[PDB]
Order: structure tokens, then C-alpha cells, then sequence
């Protein structure tokens, strides 16, 4: 199955994926440059934004974190449960089980039946040369193009400075010549209307890309190296990475940010067939696409599913109204 | 060009020889996208103006150069034809450009 | 466990996460931009707002201060003890202890099961390369959507003027309104250094708490009871002369002891119904999940408990563990 | 010793040397209007200036400073590298702990010297006296006012509150403990300038134990007896031991509390429980 | 934009060779989202005007032009009329930071 | 002519020892295809300035010099008078290709 | 005067073998550039992909790959600038290309 997800977000005071600065007290947010048609001519706005490669990382960790309670979390690294985003970086030509146990790089059925993080992430391994592409694709997350036209652009930034403070056993700072250890940096905060749309091509859960099909007497199969509970729980794993996706486990210093996070309005496909991506929410007229997308995919034979949260999406196409994202998980896994 | 008062006086209040090493004000002058922190930025830069010519002074510094009426009428009046954020991050990024440099430090 | 406290606290002329343009005698509140419904569309206000760095720093206060009565509270860092968050900063290798002996930062368990600090509140090493994610996740302190779009605006900020050669005068900003908070203690891997979280040594995943349960426990005790001062009057700075007045308008508490989401916040046009819709969703699909309130109103197939705070539900958490 | 109060009195034609916002309660409206209350920073000083006057007079209160009897209270200002005791030996702020055993409004009120860096929280949490809601709702009088001391700091310097020499947790006194014991006292009787000529008091309730607990809500909402019910059977709950003080208030039942007739009597009270 | 003569009224009380060194008025003046709080401090600082003048005229050098009504006047019905506090924030703190400026006030 | 001072400094950036790298702000004011992003990154490298001064005077090296203010007058005049990209690439990609150089920096 | 052996030295340095890493996309650069930006582009590139080249000369014993010198720069510098002439910037260029392929002292 190929689970979409869209619709419009709200963060409030978010402080999510800064960019460093690059060596400066001052830390820099993500700022991403978008168009906005704005009547009769267009603009060019330079908006706080949250990357998708970050967004693909902290599904990762939602991912690792929620299938450790699974019987079946030996196949999960131990590097995965400490959140790291590392998979056979620099000359890792081994990798290393939950069990301390070490895995070649070679049969790359073995490879994601061994590794979740294979599995759902796909894999880089420049040493053995091996590719594997991420099931889960994130999209980017900026402030939709109504957002901007209301607040005519805008900067969504207050710069708020944040410093240290210490006693070290004598009741002052201390000049350079003893460490000082207080500093000042100034970290970039914003806010605004943004989309959240991850897709999670699932489909391929256990299936490798070098054998994906299998024809025993000329019909297409999917290849599952793996015995069909270990898939099934990978896949509810996954479905429920979705959960802290919205109630809001994204975002960079989230101990010290922790934006208030939810969901204007939501809309979710199950599509267990191959499907057209569905559009994120960054637009105006997007209703009448996904209305249409919807109503006339059912006439090229597609059992598509749709979850509606806070949409009205007319009355004739058929959709589950829905107020959370577990009720979502359990519907998507009750199926399955 | 009609501009060393107002890269002087950034400079004296960004360099070495004046212990007082406000940052933040360039760091909010730098990166403006619109004109509100632009002009937060310059009144956080020219608000410490009293302090560095009462404390010049205070050690044997010669006093900074306060920016000229005529300098800041011209930066008003070519600030406000801003609407594409370009030109205005140009601008206010050329600002903290001249706000570093390697002036005759307090001589 | 991992536990969840959200809420509005209604405040009052308070002083709280102030520094100003350099040193200007006014002084701003930090007031940061955020986005409210309303009628005529999605609208961008300046309001004055609390960070989470504060939060999280008077959550570290609460802890230390909580931490000391504990039997175990030896086991923590001399940056503890001097109200100091401030760990492992410029140039640090080395660590400095309460009881006065040093600890070489060779790897995370040394200390995790020596610095308590360092497991609660996580910890960053310049030098040493060590890093650990703080397990108190602290949000910020923002007025309700209602609230600002009812209120005016009028920039929510008034600014007063204090008295003191040695006679200088400084303004300070002062706010107020019903603002929120939802702080989470993600504190299942207390005990656990991140580089090894489950040993595995009979093909099962299990906790590796490198002390002792009693200590964990103590933690927990001192971590979850922190959560006291953050509704008496120790947030925020300036409380020797401001100390703004707290009084809990609206509280919700989900707590579990396996992996849960958060909770939509209060800062909405339409929040309860939600809040009642993922609590009932995440109580059916199966996660051990006790919901305690105060001055809230529920629904139907929902557990309501009208409790008093936070201890008495943390102490019958540790009673029945 | 830690103790908090909260109280609400009626201040009528008061001259200072402010004006703030109070919030309307209820759910007619929740604006804002501009009252002439009293800020925090008065409450503070009044707070000092009975400190000092308090203070001075005991015989072992040689240690305060210059500026602290004419009531000028800067703390180590601008150009103030050092400080001038109050019998005249000019002490060098060097250490932190020869600051805590030299002076003692430092001690009670926090210090900061920026010259010589050092730096100490004050224990004193001021509030602020803010009008109650209702005299604005049925207006548009009493006035709310609260305050904490954290006695148990008293003489112990934030650099390090425990030696552990035999792994043990103790205070890190410097003073001798008859010193410490009569600043906690004339801190403790510092109470009576605020609570005494044309302002009278109306409602008064205390909390006062020796670990770390949790302040009141200050006497400014309209239902704050609940949450005070609230935090009375809480503490109590918990396990360590709490002493409560109510003045013209009935607080609750099924509890233990002193109801004291005299602001001397709660003094007193305070006074023998440490 | 007219704003040489305001900002030129407004430098007088701000700028040296002057005892009356209120440093608020300025900072109440440029962070003003609202109209209440920036018509307060144009209030009292107009209302402050005779203090500077009698100042001035006891110094020896000319004081400031008599206030005029039409700029204050175009002051308040260009910042009440435009609904976004973007201009009217950006004209307040322009206007706020136009009186740091050093010149030949009082020679 | 006037780009060794600058380039000078921009080798200053990263170098033997200099246990500090930044290639994003070279990147980023080599390949400036637009009229900005370039004042960006040499703001940037002016901003890390301090902290390469601090590091030279602590480890091992003598101070940095920061490039001439009339040698970054004598840029932005450069930048303003070009107009086709051809000429502002060129200026760019010259400007930070002294970043890789064999100076003797710290002896 | 100079910059031809530094040049090559550098160029062979990146372009030549007990190194894995052969990048001829900025020789191609530096070689097909009519207009003096892209050959500018190019040469900036191959000086940037310095760091790649120090650390594997350290990790695997080769001695440590020379930078140009600043005057070479120079050089460069002035006659790229001073020949606006395409023929010329040509010349210079594809003689840089030649230069990114020589047998030099390498590896022992």
C-alpha cells in the first residue's frame, strides 16, 4: 500500500530547523524562497521553512521509536533507537545488529531483512556500492500561499537571544583568561500557516529492488523475503510514524521549542495501488483538484480510501469523517 | 560616497577597543527581509550613541562620527520605494557590509 | 515513562524572558510573532511570549531543588547545585561533581549513572564529541488565539518605569493574559546512555538502566514533582522584583508508560474537541493511557478525574509502579 | 526556612516616586485597563528598608553597609568595584563567600557587581500589589499582594550549598549559626512595614515550611480559595510538614492551621517555628 | 516626506547640550503596533516642548520652531488611516530614530 | 588590485591550522548568480571574523587583518556599476577563488 | 612566469591515479569556456576540491598535494582580466586543460 497524506498546518512559535549560521552567535533559520501569484502580478517571498530531508528524519525516529514495542524489534539497529540518520556513511562496509551482531553488505534481500531501517529508509553503501531508495518520502514544509497573501508577505522572524549563566564555585562569570562558558546566541523564531504531505510508498516494505517480482507461472507477485507478521508490524510501525508526524515530535531543539502543533484541516488516501502523488497543502484552489482527483479516480477501478479532518469536500464523493491520526493508523491497519 | 560616518560609527560599535561588542544589532540590520527589522536593526545601531561618545572619554578615545541629517535623509528617502524584498536585503545587507572593517581603530 | 502536562495559566505584569536592543534602558519582552483565524483571515500579531528555554531552565530548578532531598541526590553535577544549566560549555573536557571529584567524559554511561543532570536535561561536550537530547521537551508560553483577537492587540505590553552618583533609570515591558504551556517529560530512558539503549543479550528488548531502580525512581520523583514550581510563581526571570502571579485556568495530564503522541495546545479557536478526539482515538487503539483534568470540561467514553494538581497524581504513578 | 504569603489590604490615596494593567475576569470580557497599582520593585524595598531598620538595631547587625542605612540600596552600582561596610572596613569583593559573611542585605536581596562579575539570585520573591478583579468589574479599593522568602539560602553562597566531605548533604553555612539565626529573624519581622499608616490589613494567608514548596496564588482572581484548598491538601499529602497561617480568613476545614489575630502573632509564629 | 522638520524637533530633546536626557520617550515612540501608545508619547512629547524651550532660551542658543499642526496633524491621518502595521510601524520607528542625530544644534 | 586584502582575509577563513572551516559562505559568494547572496556570505565571513581573531591571538597565529573599508567601497561601487550577470559572476568566482591559497599564516 | 608548474602540479594532483577520485567535469569546464566566468568557475572549483585531496594524501601516506602559490593567482588574475580577447582567454584556458594531465612526481 502507498498511504498519502496532505492538508494544512498550523505552527505557532517554532523555533524547527535552523541552518546554523554558519559559525555565528546569530543562528540562522531555514528560509526557502516561494512564489506567490499575488493577483495580477507574481511574487518571490524568502519564508522560514522545515526542510523534507529533516521531516524524513524525525519519521525515522517515530518510525524506530514506536517499533521497539513490537515483539519483532530485534530486526530494528540499535543505532536506529538512538535516532541516529547514519546508514553505511563512511567506509562502513559492515553493519551492526541490535543483538551485537554484524551483518554483511551483500544480498540486499538479507540486508533489509536484517535492517528495518533498510527496509523503510532505504540505504547508501558507497563502500559495497549498494542503493536503496526511501520508501517514505517527505515534502517540504512552508507557509501556504494564503498565508502570505493576507499577511502581504511578511517576516515571520523575532530573533529572540538566549545566554548562559555562571557561578563556577566563586559567585561571577569569569573574564576570558578562565573559560567565561557564557554565551550568547540569538536563534531565529517563527511561525505561520504551513503543509504538512509525506508519502509513504509502503508497498515495497520487504520487497527488494533487485528481485521486486517474482513469476512462477507468468503472473506478477510482489517478493516478500520476509514472513508476513515481520511485514505486517513494519508496516503499523510506519502508519503510526504518522501519529507524532502531527501531534509534533519534528523540529530542531524540540526539548527547548516544542511548537504547538496541529493540523488545520487533514486529508488521507489508503491507495493500495499505485497512485498519483497527492497535492501539498501550499495553495488556494487545491479543494477543487483533490475533489476531482478523488471522484474520478474510483472510475480507473482504484479502492481508494479517504479520511477527511476539518473538509467539507462536498457531499457526493464519499469520505470518512475523521478528528485524529491513531483513529487514521487503526483504520489504515485494520485492513491490512 | 556619503557614507564614512555611518560605516565608521558602525564600525566603532562593532570592533575591538570599545569593550561594549554588539553583535545582535548587526546580526537584525544583516538579514531583513522586510522593512520592519531593517529599521529595528538601525535604531538598535544608533541607540548606543550616547554611550560610546560619553564613554570615549572615559578612556582617551576620540569621539566616534555621529551619521550625518543629510546621510540618514537620503537612506529614508530611498527606503521607502521598497517593495521587492531583493533590493531591500541588498541594502541592508550592504549596511552590515560596511558595518565590519578594519578603521583606524580609536588611535 | 513518558508523561504530558498541558495548560493555561492566566498572568499578570510579568517580567519574564526581557533583554532589550544592547544596553538601551528599555527593555522588550520578546515579543514574537504568531498567527490567529479571526475573520478576515489568517493574521500576523507581535505578542508578548515566553521562551522554552526558560521553561526548560526553571524545569531544571524544580529538579535540582528536588533532587537534593532525595537520598541519591549526591549523584549530581556542581553546575546543579549553583543553579547552572550551563553543561559542559567553552572548552570543557573534563566535568566538575558535587561531592568534588572529577569524571572523565570517556563515554555516556560514566555519565548517566554519575550525573543525574546530564540523563535528565541531556548535555552537550565541545571537546569530547558527547551529545544526548534533553528529555524535558518545554514549549512556549503564547496567549489564546481568543484571547488576542478579543483583546485588541493594543500590543499587550505596557512599559514602567524603575528608579535607582549610582542613579540611573530603566523602563521595563509588562504583559499579561491567558498564556499556555505543555511540557513533556519523555522519561523512559532515564538511566539509559543513547549509545547502547538495549543491550540485547538474550534476544530481547529491555531497558539498560545502568543504576539501580531506586535511583531511577528517585529521578522520576524529583522530575515529575519539578513540575510544581512551574504553577507557583518560579518561571520565568525577574521574580526577586516581578514574581508574576500563576493560577491554572485549564490543565490536562496524559501520562503512559510506552511510546505517545502529544496533544493539540489550547491556542485555537476550537481545541477541546480535538483534545477530546485524540485522547479517546489513542485510549482505543491501545496505549495505557490515564487522563487526569482541572477545569476542563469532557465528554462521554471518556475518564474524567477532577484532581487537585500534578503530585498527588505523580505520587499514586510511583505507588502503583 | 521557606515561607510564602498572599494577602489583600486597602490602599487608598498612596504616593510613590506607578500605573499598570489589570485583566478583566469572567467571561464578558478579558481587556485590559490601565490602574495605578504598586509595582514589585516598591514591595522589594519596603521589604529592605524593614530589613535594615530590623537589622541594625540587634547587636550581632554590624555587617550590612553605607548605603544600606540611608536606604540606598544600588548593590554594587556603576563604578563600584568594591563596597563600604557599615563600621567602615572597605571590603574587596573577591570571593562570593567573603561577601556573604561581610554583608548581609547582599545576602537577603541577592548583589551584582559588574565590574568585579559577581553575581547572587535574591532569595526575596516580591509580587506585585495588583487591584482584584472585582473592584474593576464593579467599578471600572483591595488590592492583592504576595510574597516570598527563601530563608533556607540565608548565608549560603550559590557557588556550592554543600561541602560533602563524609557524603553528606549540608548547608554550606560561612556565618556563625547565631548570626544566621538572627538575620532569619529580622528578615522574618521585616513584614511589619507593608503590613502596617493609612492602609489596613483585610486578608492574609501563609504557608511556611524548610523545604523547597510551592508558592500561593496571589490574591488577585476571584476563586483562588480553591486553588489555595488545592494547595494546602497537597502539600499536605506529599509528606513533609507545612504550617499554615490565616488572618480575617476561613481557609477550609477538615485541616490544621493557626488563626492568628495579629500580625505580632504571626511574626512570632514565624519566628519560633525556624 | 516632511520628515526632516519633526525629526529635527524631535533631535533637540535627545541630543547632547541638553540636561533633559529622556531616553523613553524615543524607544515608546518607535515599537508602536498601536495608535493609543504612539499618540500618548507624541502627547507628552509635545507636552515636554516648554521644558526644552526654556532650556534652549537659557542656554543661549535659538530653540525650536513653534510645533506646527498640519505635519502632526498629516502624522496622525497617515498613521490611523492604513489598517497594516507594517507602514505605520515602519514610519513610528523612522521617526522615533530620526532624532539621533549630532549636528550644530547648540553651538 | 583591490581584491588581495579581501581574498587575503577570505584565505583567512580556511587555511593550515585554523581549526574552524566554513565553505558554505565561500560557495555561497563564488556562485552568486543573482545580485545578492554574495554581500551575504562576505557578511557572514565578517561576522566569523572575531571569532578568527580570537582563535589567532589564543592558538598560534598572529591577528587577522580585516580587509580595508575602501577596498569594500571599492567592491559594492564594482558590483553597483555591473548590471549583466557576466560581469557580477566573474566578480564573484574572483573574489572567493583566493579562499585556496598557500599562505604562511601561522609560522 | 610561475603559474604553468604550480598549475599543472595542482591540476595532476586532482586528475591523476592513487587517488579514486577522478573528476574530469572541471576539467571539461575549465577546458570549453568561450567567456572568462566559466573558466573562472572552474579553476575555483578544482582549487576548492583541495580538502578532499589533503585528507586522502594523509589517510593513505601520499605526500601532501602543494597549493599555488598566491602570486600565481595573481598571474592569473591579471591576464585573465587584461586579455578580454576570446582567442587568447582560449589558449589560456585549454593550456590549463592540458596542464590538468601530466605524469608528475607522484607516489612513491
Amino acid at each position: 500500500m502507498y498511504v498519502r497524506i496532505s492538508g494544512r498546518i498550523r505552527l505557532n512559535a517554532h523555533s524547527l530547523n535552523a541552518q546554523g549560521g554558519g559559525g555565528t552567535n546569530y543562528i540562522e533559520i531555514t528560509k526557502t524562497k516561494v512564489t506567490v501569484r499575488t493577483e495580477n502580478g507574481w511574487t518571490v517571498v524568502e519564508v522560514p521553512a522545515i526542510t523534507g530531508n529533516m521531516l524524513k528524519h524525525w519519521h525515522f525516529v517515530g518510525f524506530v521509536d514506536y517499533f521497539k514495542t513490537t515483539p519483532y524489534g530485534v530486526n530494528l539497529t540499535e543505532r536506529a533507537l538512538r535516532y541516529n540518520g547514519t546508514r553505511f556513511g563512511q567506509g562502513e562496509t559492515t553493519a551492526t545488529k541490535a543483538n551485537g551482531a554484524t551483518v554483511q553488505l551483500n544480498d540486499e534481500a538479507t540486508i533489509i531483512k536484517e535492517l528495518a531501517d533498510a527496509d523503510v529508509h532505504g540505504f547508501l553503501a558507497p563502500k559495497t556500492g549498494r542503493r536503496r531508495v526511501s520508501l517514505v518520502k517527505a515534502s517540504f514544509i512552508l507557509p501556504t500561499e494564503d498565508f502570505i497573501k493576507e499577511v502581504e508577505g511578511e517576516r515571520l522572524i523575532t530573533a529572540i537571544k538566549h545566554n548562559r549563566v555562571d557561578v563556577d564555585e566563586k559567585g561571577a562569570i569569569g573574564s576570558s583568561k578562565e573559560g567565561t562558558a557564557q554565551m550568547l546566541f540569538s536563534r531565529e523564531y517563527a511561525t505561520g500557516l504551513y503543509g504538512f504531505s509525506i508519502v509513504l510508498d509502503l508497498g515495497l516494505v520487504g520487497i527488494p529492488q533487485g528481485l521486486p517480482v517474482k513469476f512462477e507461472e507468468n503472473q506478477p507477485r510482489p517478493n516478500i523475503v520476509i514472513d508476513p507478521n515481520e511485514r505486517k508490524a513494519r508496516i503499523e510501525s510506519a502508519l503510526k510514524a504518522l501519529i507524532p508526524m502531527l501531534s509534533g515530535y519534528i523540529g530542531a531543539n524540540l526539548a527547548r521549542s516544542f511548537p504547538v502543533f496541529k493540523v488545520e484541516e487533514l486529508v488521507a488516501i489508503a491507495s493500495e495501488g499505485p497512485i498519483p502523488a497527492l497535492v501539498h497543502g501550499f495553495y488556494e484552489d487545491y479543494i477543487e483538484a483533490n475533489r476531482s482527483i478523488i471522484k474520478n479516480a474510483r472510475a480507473l477501478g482504484f479502492n481508494i480510501e479517504v479520511f477527511t479532518y476539518n473538509v467539507d469536500l462536498g457531499e457526493d464523493i464519499e469520505a470518512t469523517k475523521v478528528s485524529s491520526v491513531e483513529e487514521l493508523v487503526a483504520n489504515l491497519v485494520k485492513m491490512v | 560616497g556619503w557614507i564614512r560616518n555611518i560605516g565608521r560609527y558602525l564600525s566603532y560599535l562593532v570592533d575591538d577597543t570599545f569593550e561594549e561588542y554588539a553583535y545582535d544589532v548587526v546580526d537584525g540590520i544583516a538579514k531583513a527581509r522586510t522593512q520592519e527589522e531593517l529599521l529595528e536593526g538601525v535604531y538598535k545601531a544608533l541607540r548606543l550613541a550616547p554611550k560610546l561618545k560619553k564613554k570615549a572619554e572615559s578612556k582617551g578615545c576620540p569621539p566616534p562620527r555621529i551619521p550625518s541629517p543629510e546621510d540618514i535623509e537620503a537612506l529614508e528617502e530611498k527606503v521607502e520605494q521598497l517593495s521587492n524584498p531583493k533590493d531591500l536585503r541588498k541594502l541592508a545587507v550592504s549596511l552590515a557590509l560596511w558595518a565590519f572593517a578594519s578603521w583606524n581603530n580609536c588611535p
